[PDB]
């Protein structure tokens, strides 16, 4: 997915429900999360991670750190993870608690990411 | 490495502790 075009070109909603079913069966200690760049301002690079499988005991601040580094964003470059469309950039919480709080209709969690929370 | 694609994948591309 990181070398191809935008995530929907790889996998659709019902096929992401199949991903949740397979991952919950094989590795239930990891949490199913989707990640996508903000459509209103595509300022950040096309380093399309698309999804991640986070261990239960990883902090949201630690997830932010690995994802900021994988997106090549140095300390001077602005960056935010928007859980279900809203920022949690300052929070220390374990990913499972953030998950059960913001888990969507079919068992996945969403994170939109951006250089600023809104622009247009 | 594997990161984001299919099935048996290590999508966070790290060994947890």
């Amino acid at each position: 997915m990181p070398s191809e075009k935008t995530f929907k070109q790889r996998r659709t909603f019902e096929q992401r429900v199949e991903d949740v079913r397979l991952i919950r069966e094989q590795h239930p200690t990891k949490i199913p999360v989707i990640i996508e760049r903000y459509k209103g301002e595509k300022q950040l690079p096309v380093l399309d991670k698309t999804k991640f499988l986070v261990p239960d005991h990883v902090n949201m601040s630690e997830l932010i750190k690995i994802i900021r580094r994988r997106l090549q964003l140095n300390a001077n470059q602005a960056f935010f993870l928007l859980v279900n469309g809203h920022s949690m950039v300052s929070v220390s919480t374990p990913i499972s608690e953030v998950y059960e709080s913001e888990k969507d209709e079919d068992g996945f969690l969403y994170m939109v990411y951006a250089s600023q929370e809104t622009f247009g | 490495d594997y990161e984001s694609d299919d099935d048996s994948y290590e999508v966070l591309d790290l060994t947890e502790y």
